[PDB]
């Protein structure tokens, strides 16, 4: 499936078992967009949040419950939602995902 | 090697 390819073909699990991961299908510019949206405060209380105004098509990877290295099995579950990133540096651009609702 | 920028890029972007 999806998740355990594109989880080990872009070095996510090739040297263990990532527990969750997501992706985001949306075009490089329309996410780094997100960084001058709705500014919100991150998990961690930090305020370099900012949620996405609209909801963007992502792919929640998921280990199951008998993942186990070198052989991590992941559940895919697709949805549109808002995603939450932190944004740092300059120009001001995603480091880290957050949340998405 | 790899900066913060380009790893979120390489860990969570499929465009």
């Amino acid at each position: 499936n999806y998740c355990n390819q594109m989880m080990k073909s872009r070095n996510l699990t090739k040297d263990r078992c990532k527990p969750v991961n997501t992706f985001v299908h949306e075009s490089l510019a329309d996410v780094q967009a997100v960084c001058s949206q709705k500014n919100v405060a991150c998990k961690n209380g930090q305020t370099n949040c900012y949620q996405s105004y609209s909801t963007m098509s992502i792919t929640d990877c998921r280990e199951t419950g008998s993942s186990k290295y070198p052989n991590c099995a992941y559940k895919t579950t697709q949805a549109n939602k808002h995603i939450i990133v932190a944004c740092e540096g300059n120009p001001y651009v995603p480091v880290h995902f957050d949340a998405s609702v | 090697k790899e900066t913060a920028a380009a790893k979120f890029e390489r860990q969570h972007l499929d465009s």
